[PDB]
């Protein structure tokens, strides 16, 4: 009874975090997003699926972060309410609470073992090849009003832009042929009451038609291979990087104590860095394997150190 | 009255100001970290610190809008969580007055805004460039009715393979003059040699003619109109604005500055509003965390509207004195509930 | 002076917490609003500081309605407040807490203020901490300095919210006696306290609120010998 | 049995809160821990419990010494905790309050754990709200599920916290009964109270404890014609 009192407040509250990371998290990058779209380097009707290729990417950092900030919320919860002096008096240790719910974090950490595994990688396969096929976009495309954009050859100036990336106003074009156009609608663009001037050849016309990663690889290529330092570091990502449900677990239970007068979200800023502290090593641990300076075996070596250091935290 | 009003401005001075270099400090913690991936031969761990030193105040700028909210925030829960609030109002001090000397408070970080945008940014941005990487090339402009294009042009006032070209009302060509060299001498002429120019076939070893390109806003146009200060982008949207039509780009730019004072001090009000309101007998930590979800949503609400203002035909002023007057009204109203 | 207040109501959850509660209170008197716990005494009592907006009722000074006026507006009229918690201005001293206090009265010029502060401080005794910080006092003596800061605003009625709260038996007797003082400084006395046995000892009329009304009325003694109130709220032995 | 505390000490903000407070409760006994408010009679009751850490002294517990043990290491010694504030568990039903503690057990499997819920809800009197959240009951019912909740863990001295706070004189006596039925149980019981009038009416020893060290000790009478306690904590005039 008291395992599923835990259990269910712990899911619904990191559930409730996770939710509440994930629009700040990528609703940031969605904003940044947008503002690519605004000034025509980006497709404004992809930008959501770019943030659909991105769930699991961020979904790989937000779900230990929420269920460490959940664990300590629940927790905080306890102390502050005084569930948890009726828990200790009965007992229940902090450290039995916190064995309560390795089931729950074994089923977090198979979570995400499929998130790093399978989804972060195809979530950024297919993004790959979406990102690269924005980039190709060029001349009447990156147009912007009021403004010259200059693309290789190309020097397009539009007096005017719809709320939508057609239907062009007061359109200027130069290479040397120079086209001067009232209206134009789209590369292929349609061009309407124009003069077309070549640099002396003028041509003036009604109508006209202008015609001017290892990140990504799959887990199964990347089962072998662990020679090469670049697939060491990332494989070694994708195999010691679930764990940290885990170091999630046993440091969110080392720092939760917090008084009634205190606050349920006191303890929460101090130890969010705390947790942050032991993703950043883990980055600053992936970049030099990538250069064969370090090895594969610091991916366990710095949960171990975050692992022993939580338990002897929580055993003090 | 001036006992209380000393206590209570001093607490939520000491409050924004201690947020203000935590928040830097942490910035500039967090950007070093970032910085640090790009070290190279030619940029090292020293010189990547410098760079990130030097965009402090370039930082400081954008946090205090977010620091004087969780100033007010922090400042004024000490004293509501003490029961201080409650007998200023139990003698007759009104919860507006109460306000009043908060935004005392916020009024030092408006004046140290002005002074990090006029002054400080500008200067630092141009240091700390300096520092990662160490005059307009391909320059497209329109004058009106003619279209200047000059390969090379500097500060000092020179030029390199100018090309203007006329056109008429109805959009006829009259002529296209090419340069090798140019020298600025007076506004509204420039000396420049072997003028092959067009005619509708002439040449000329040297002779002037006019256009209104100045050599003092040319180390303006790499600069994005955001970066500007107030009074670099004033005085370009002026000259663009004297011979051509102003972006939209550099209108959201000049929106978004002359709305930057407002929106500290109505970011303060909301504060203060929450207080004595939804936050009033709330933890401070869940204060702290409040204060982070408006911070946050003022600032992807701001940044959204500025996008949204250059793809949507309203001017910029509708979406930048949007949140400001509605947070304003909005939390006017929580102060009026009490 | 008299503060009538008449037919308070107040819901909480779609649950009408006070349900007509009314009762009048006089300047020098000391009228003690009892009742067992969370029965409306301490909502009512709140209505009529004005933390808590009032949903029904009508509050009177002196033919004048007070019912609108939120906490500030009713305290610049002479309606005064002293939390039960610490509320002392922290940072500032004993004597500028008072001071900060002082500055606020209009009729009174510098002269006269620095006057009125060091009777004030020499009335509760609280010279020898004038000082000191307000967080560096005790109990006892940072109380003294919160009732003499709320008498620098001149009150009429003092509302005083759980006065006998963490007080010994040793240090009743002078609670007691700063409540007898701001009788006799002309000040009507409003006291709420889960401490009945000496509420019932110095207040001269007592309200008692049961299921969010008005259940009995009268003096002390009259409450004692009321066999709504002893059935429901002091019990057969008392 | 017989729960001994010696020469309790602690030091807050370098101020000796609590200096040499001992004093002795046996199984079965009701104990009053009184004395002036902020004197230590607050911090020395919870170095009873386990909530602050001792700084100087010893407990014992029948020559099994306790000093060492967290709070929940005494608990399962026999001591059990009642805080003064709301301890039940908000979103659980009462019944499950009470089985939730009764689950921790090990003498007792799932055909006799239902027969103690059974038992403790009806001694108790809360069979009928048995079915109802622990945050939405009333507060004298609440109290009511909270002991019996804490004897679902079978505890040998219960420390209560309070337990006349914010209770009416009408349910005063309500809690006496608790309070003498858990004696009539066998379960000795430590009181820290602020309401000392009420608290030394079914206390048959209490402890006064001022400027932190323990004062005055006897029956409640003896505490009353004490000349140094009505000097410093109960006046001149009390009864
Ligand atoms: C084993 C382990 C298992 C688990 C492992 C997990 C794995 C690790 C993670 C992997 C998954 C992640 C995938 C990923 O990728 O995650 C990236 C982001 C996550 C990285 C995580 C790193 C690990 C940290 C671990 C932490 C764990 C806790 C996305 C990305 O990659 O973002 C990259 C994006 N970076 C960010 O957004 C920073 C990211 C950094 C966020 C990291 C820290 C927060 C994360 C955790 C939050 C936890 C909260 C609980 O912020 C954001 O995400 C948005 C903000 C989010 C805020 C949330 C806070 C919530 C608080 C709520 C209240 C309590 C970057 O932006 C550019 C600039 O934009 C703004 O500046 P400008 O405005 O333009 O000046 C930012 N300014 C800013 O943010 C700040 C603004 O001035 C506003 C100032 C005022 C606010 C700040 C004041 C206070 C600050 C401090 C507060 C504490 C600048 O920030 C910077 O300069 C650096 C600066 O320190 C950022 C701010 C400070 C840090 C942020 C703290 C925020 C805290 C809020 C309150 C707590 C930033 O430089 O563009 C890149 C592409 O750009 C380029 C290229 O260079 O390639 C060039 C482009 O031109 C274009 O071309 C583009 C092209 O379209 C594609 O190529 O490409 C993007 O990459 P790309 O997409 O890959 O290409
Ligand atoms: C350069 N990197 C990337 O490209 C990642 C990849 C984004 C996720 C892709 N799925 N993006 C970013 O850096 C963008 C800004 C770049 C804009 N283009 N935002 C920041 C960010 C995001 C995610 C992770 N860290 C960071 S910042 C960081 C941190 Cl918190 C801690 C340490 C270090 C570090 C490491 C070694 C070293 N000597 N100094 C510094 C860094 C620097 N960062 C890096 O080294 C990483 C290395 C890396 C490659 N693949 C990864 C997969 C997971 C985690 C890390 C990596
Ligand atoms: C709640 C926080 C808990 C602690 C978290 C600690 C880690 C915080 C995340 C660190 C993020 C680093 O943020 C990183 O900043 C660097 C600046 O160097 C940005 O870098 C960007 O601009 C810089 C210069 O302006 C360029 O050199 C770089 O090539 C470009 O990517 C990254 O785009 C951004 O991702």
């Amino acid at each position: 009874i008291i395992r599923r009192y835990l259990v269910k407040q712990v899911v619904s509250t990191s559930l409730v975090v996770i939710a509440l990371l994930t629009l700040i998290m990528m609703g940031g990058r969605l904003i940044k997003y947008f503002g690519v779209a605004a000034q025509g380097r980006l497709d404004a009707g992809v930008l959501f699926s770019i943030i659909g290729y991105r769930m699991p990417e961020f979904l790989t950092l937000i779900l230990p972060l929420g269920f460490f900030i959940g664990l300590m919320l629940v927790f905080g919860r306890l102390y502050v309410d005084h569930e948890m002096a009726v828990l200790n008096g009965s007992g229940i240790s902090r450290i039995r609470l916190g064995q309560l719910l390795i089931p729950l974090a074994l089923v977090f950490l198979v979570i995400q073992g499929i998130l790093m595994l399978w989804m972060t990688p195809w979530g950024l396969r297919q993004f790959d090849q979406l990102s690269s096929s924005q980039a190709v976009r060029t001349g009447f495309d990156l147009v912007r009003p009021k403004e010259f954009i200059s693309s290789g050859p190309y020097t397009i100036y539009a007096g005017d832009l719809s709320e939508d990336r057609k239907n062009l106003k007061d359109i200027f074009f130069y290479q040397d042929v120079m086209i001067l156009a009232k209206e134009a609608t789209r590369n292929v663009v349609d061009l309407i009451q124009g003069r077309r001037y070549e640099i002396y050849s003028q041509a003036e016309f009604q109508r006209y038609r202008l015609r001017l990663k290892v990140e990504a690889l799959p887990s199964s290529k990347l089962w072998n291979k662990w020679n090469d330092p670049v697939i060491a570091s990332e494989m070694g990502w994708r195999v010691f990087g679930p764990f940290t449900i885990v170091i999630a677990l046993m440091m969110a239970v080392a720092l939760c104590e917090v008084s009634p007068r205190q606050g349920r979200y006191y303890r929460l800023i101090p130890a969010i860095f705390i947790f942050a502290s032991l993703i950043v090593l883990l980055i600053a641990i992936r970049t030099r394997i990538s250069r064969d300076e370090l090895g594969v075996w610091a991916y366990p070596a710095a949960l171990a150190v975050y692992g022993i250091a939580a338990a002897l935290f929580s055993r003090k | 009255r001036r006992i209380v009003a000393k206590h209570v401005t001093k607490t939520t001075a000491l409050a924004m100001l201690g947020t203000t270099i935590v928040l830097v400090i942490l910035q500039v913690l967090f950007t070093y970290l970032g910085e640090l991936s790009n070290l190279k031969a030619d940029y090292s761990a020293w010189q990547a610190f410098l760079y990130v030193l030097w965009g402090a105040p370039r930082y400081l700028y954008e946090i205090l809008p977010i620091s004087a909210l969780i100033g007010a925030i922090l400042g004024l829960g000490t004293l509501a969580s003490n029961s201080e609030l409650i007998v200023m109002r139990s003698v007759g001090i009104s919860l507006w007055r109460i306000v009043g000397w908060v935004i005392r408070s916020a009024l030092v970080l408006v004046l140290l805004s002005f002074a990090l945008s006029e002054w400080v940014v500008p200067y630092t941005n141009e240091r700390a460039n300096s520092v990662k990487s160490h005059e307009v090339r391909g320059y497209w402009s329109r004058e009106g009715q003619r279209f200047i294009y000059v390969d090379y042009a500097n500060s000092q006032g020179q030029l390199k393979r100018i090309q203007v070209v006329d056109f008429d009302d109805n959009y006829r060509l009259k002529s296209v003059t090419n340069a090798e060299q140019g020298q600025f001498v007076k506004d509204g002429q420039w000396l420049l040699n072997h003028s092959q120019q067009m005619a509708i076939l002439a040449n000329a070893a040297k002779q002037p003619f006019s256009l209104a390109l100045q050599p003092k806003y040319v180390h303006m146009v790499t600069i994005d109109p955001e970066d500007l200060s107030f009074s670099q982008l004033v005085s370009f949207m002026n000259y663009m604005r004297e011979y051509s039509q102003v972006p939209k780009t550099y209108q959201l730019a000049f929106w978004k500055k002359v709305a930057s004072p407002f929106a500290l001090i109505t970011l303060v009000l909301v504060a203060c509003s929450f207080i004595f309101g939804p936050l009033r007998q709330q933890s401070m930590g869940f204060r702290l965390v409040i204060a982070l979800f408006i911070g946050l949503g003022f600032y992807y609400l701001q940044d959204f509207l500025g996008y949204a203002s250059l793809v949507y035909n309203p001017s910029p002023a509708w979406f930048v004195l949007g949140p400001i007057v509605l947070m304003f009204v909005a939390g006017s109203y929580l102060l009026y509930r009490a | 002076q008299t503060l009538c207040i008449k037919h308070l109501a107040k819901n909480y959850s779609k649950r009408w917490v006070v349900k007509d509660v009314s009762f009048e209170m006089q300047s020098g008197q000391i009228v003690g609003l009892l009742g067992p716990n969370g029965a409306g005494k301490t909502t009512s009592f709140y209505m009529v500081v004005g933390l808590v907006r009032m949903d029904k009722g009508e509050i009177h000074l002196d033919n004048l309605d007070l019912s609108d006026l939120a906490m500030h507006e009713r305290a610049r009229k002479g309606i005064g407040y002293l939390p039960q918690e610490a509320s002392i201005f922290r940072k500032l001293t004993i004597a500028e807490n008072i001071m900060a206090i002082l500055e606020t009265r209009k009729d009174l010029n510098k002269q006269q203020r620095q006057q009125r502060l060091q009777e004030l401080l020499n009335d509760f005794k609280i010279t020898h901490i004038k000082d000191s910080l307000g967080m560096s006092v005790s109990g006892g003596e940072r109380r003294r300095a919160e009732i003499a800061r709320a008498l620098a605003a001149d009150p009429k009625f003092m509302l005083l919210d759980e006065p006998f709260a963490g007080v010994d038996p040793i240090s009743v007797g002078d609670i007691k006696d700063i409540i007898r003082n701001l009788k006799d400084r002309g000040i009507g006395v409003l006291i709420t306290d889960h401490n009945v046995r000496e509420t019932l000892a110095i207040c001269e009329h007592a309200y008692i609120v049961s299921e969010g009304a008005v259940i009995a009325e009268g003096s002390p003694q009259d409450i004692l010998e009321n066999e709504q109130v002893r059935k429901v709220y002091l019990g057969d032995d008392f």
